[PDB]
């Protein structure tokens, strides 16, 4: 054939990937790839839903598309097909997250050296910014009403593991994992997970003060 | 000076050696021993960690745990025990804790506080353990990048894709543990006003009497977003 | 065989397998299936059993083969059926994960 | 392994009639149990539990119940 | 010219949500200064145990 | 239907218009224009 | 190695220079 359905299904699965899960993977993404990803949609039948949903953004990027459960069930199938993970959680903060970066990509114009825009963009429920005090203060007085599940009152020392063999072998097991990788991975995991939760609460992150001071706050009290 | 010269002052004589030295293979040395120190630490942490996690005597792997919604009480149990760690590492003297604490797992959106996942509360002198496992597993499901990609610029069945929920859950449990020793060490406002700075950390967590010196899990590398 | 004993059988028997076989040779005929054991004492050369009247056992088959086509499987294999399936058991339950819905489609012929 | 709910009973729950231990350490425990139809059957219960009587064996069951909890119980990864 | 433009258009990057970027600068930078005294002290209750 | 022909044809034309000729028009391209140019090729 | 800083040029200074300042007179 005229496609290489491999090389644009392996293009898309990256893209993916990047934008919906937002894996730790972070590489630099030409047109070329998006293009790819975009003829590899078509081609296919079953993700003609995925690329009905793309094109309709290019007109008017500052909605949710109306559907309906049935259409939801099916995208959700052939999403979940494309990236072949069952175990995870892609139900809707996922689509509404994919529908944002692409308004975002194809309404942007032509970049010599990226963007690097935060995901924290076009969020759902035409909600008013809230802040952080509000919020806190309303989701709190849930928390507070009742239902405790476990009562452990007496305290038992934490326990630790004596054998030394089982802790030798864990330490030959573990080593070669380089530990910039394991921090890198967990830092950006964690980065995610909140700003994911921020955007889904509709208000108004600290870009670069927050986690930036959190950081800042931990390397002075340990330093200095 | 860049370089240090060394003469020796031989006596009833004037031939001498004048030998200049440079300090640049002392600090390289230095700071090799100091990272392999750090590194050694590090993995001693983890392997504590993952020890006592197995004398839980749980039989399902950690992920498989917190994405059953059925039961909470691993997950309790499993965060306790990761409380438990903290202080310990904070405060080697004393394990255990003196107050009871109820645990509550939460699944839905309107209990999740925008961030701060593992909420620490207290009501009526008693500490309560508030949860976000949607919030946990989303970030343990992430499909953590394993390729060999340094960016450092300036027998078992425990794969990479698991040490590092592991570390993630340890950093998470870390943050949780440190703003609950803002609350402790002062009143609520403070804990409260710091929930929503994080930039009160600098009282007194530096090396002093009663905050001791520790890695803490986050000072062996320094980092930072990069917008502009 | 070991797993099988540990779990109930107690003792060590002489012919502990042959006693296991034949304890379910007991029921193999009356309710017409292959006991589990002799499965996963066996890809294909699949197993079965007679009696002196025609039938097969596995999915009390003909003495001919799986047929080809014998039913269509419109009301279950549509993925709406098993998403709404899922989703009442996970809400009776309250199950967040870990429960796996499959239609019922090994159906030779009944 | 999550649809045996693990109930949690402070003090355990005292059983009547026949009690067959399956996992004694993981406390998965077989009890009968019959609809007022009577139709036989046997619950596969796991949690906090006691019997007033002795723990009858596993092994003097009708065949088929054991083939059933052989299909169940062990782990069948390896193929 | 097709060529040339086309080229350098899909050269071009696209958009990324920015990451965490891990430095950790000339590692410790001095940060501890330890003396003769006290890392002796350890070392030589360590040593003066046993062997 | 699912593809609106005649706005990607015209899409099309006037990128390769931009392009070839280096339009002094001071009216910037979406990626959008480029995706759309090249579905309309390949499906002509 | 020890990651300690020692005298730069005082201990093993002093150690050369009190032994050749007694080597002296």
């Amino acid at each position: 054939e005229l496609i290489n359905m491999r090389r644009y299904r392996n293009a898309a699965r990256k893209l993916i990937h990047h934008y919906s899960l937002n894996s730790t993977s972070s590489t630099e993404y030409k047109i070329s790839d998006v293009v790819m990803t975009m003829i590899f949609l078509l081609r296919s039948e079953k993700y003609h839903s995925l690329f009905k949903l793309l094109e309709t953004t290019f007109d008017d990027y500052t909605c949710r598309p109306q559907m309906t459960q049935v259409q939801t069930d099916t995208l959700l199938d052939a999403v979940r097909s494309l990236l072949e993970m069952p175990s995870t959680t892609i139900d809707l903060t996922t689509v509404d997250i994919m529908r944002s970066s692409f308004a975002r990509c194809f309404n942007s114009p032509i970049m010599r050296y990226a963007k690097i825009v935060l995901l924290q963009n076009v969020a759902l429920q035409r909600d008013k910014r809230t802040t952080l005090e509000e919020l806190l203060i309303e989701r709190g007085e849930k928390i507070q009403m009742l239902q405790p599940q476990q009562y452990i009152n007496s305290g038992t020392e934490i326990p630790f593991c004596d054998d030394a063999e089982f802790l030798n072998r864990l330490l030959k097991h573990i080593d070669p994992y380089p530990l910039s990788r394991m921090y890198y991975n967990a830092a950006n995991t964690m980065f995610y997970t909140t700003m994911e939760n921020y955007a889904v609460s509709n208000c108004k992150f600290n870009i670069e003060d927050y986690n930036n001071i959190f950081k800042v706050m931990e390397n002075i009290r340990k330093h200095s | 000076c860049n370089k240090v010269r060394t003469v020796t002052e031989i006596v009833n004589s004037d031939e001498k050696i004048q030998k200049t030295y440079e300090l640049a293979e002392f600090d390289l040395k230095n700071l090799s021993s100091l990272e392999s120190y750090e590194t050694l630490k590090i993995k001693l942490a983890l392997s504590k960690y993952m020890a006592m996690l197995s004398t839980l005597e749980m039989t399902q792997p950690l992920l498989e745990i917190f994405r059953n919604k059925a039961d909470t009480r691993q997950i309790a149990a499993v965060v306790f025990s990761t409380l438990a760690f903290i202080h310990n590492r904070f405060h080697p003297l004393v394990t255990n804790f003196t107050n009871k604490m109820e645990f509550v797992v939460t699944e839905t959106n309107d209990t999740s506080i925008p961030g701060e996942p593992i909420l620490f509360t207290e009501n009526e002198g008693v500490l309560l353990c508030s949860v976000d496992r949607p919030s946990i597993v989303k970030m343990l499901s992430r499909e953590f990048d394993t390729e060999a990609l340094v960016n450092f610029e300036n027998d078992f069945s425990i794969t990479e894709v698991e040490a590092t929920q592991y570390l993630t859950l340890l950093l998470t449990v870390e943050h949780a543990y440190l703003h609950y020793y803002i609350f402790k060490n002062y009143g609520v406002f403070e804990y409260c006003k710091s929930l929503t700075d994080h930039s009160l950390f600098t009282n007194k967590l530096r090396s002093t009497m009663s905050t001791k010196t520790s890695n803490l899990l986050l000072s062996k590398f320094k980092f930072t977003i990069e917008d502009f | 065989i070991k797993q099988a004993q540990s779990l109930l059988g107690i003792p060590d028997y002489s012919q502990t397998v042959v006693d296991f076989v034949k304890m379910f040779q007991k029921i193999i005929f009356p309710y017409q299936l292959v006991p589990n054991v002799i499965i996963k004492l066996n890809l294909f050369c699949k197993n079965d059993s007679i009696a002196i009247s025609s039938s097969g056992i596995v999915p009390i088959n003909m003495p001919d083969f799986s047929p080809p086509n014998t039913f269509d499987y419109s009301d279950y294999a549509n993925r709406t059926n098993i998403n709404f399936v899922t989703q009442r058991v996970l809400t009776d339950g309250g199950f967040s994960s870990g429960i796996t819905v499959t239609p019922v489609k090994y159906n030779y012929y009944l | 392994p999550n649809l045996l709910v693990y109930r949690q009973s402070s003090p355990p729950v005292r059983l009547t009639g026949d009690v067959y231990v399956v996992d004694k350490n993981e406390k998965v425990f077989l009890v009968k149990h019959v609809f007022s139809n009577t139709v036989p059957a046997y619950l596969l219960i796991r949690g906090d539990y006691e019997s007033s009587s002795d723990l009858k064996s596993l092994r003097d069951l009708n065949p088929w119940v054991q083939n059933t909890l052989l299909k169940l119980l062990i782990p069948d990864s390896v193929q």
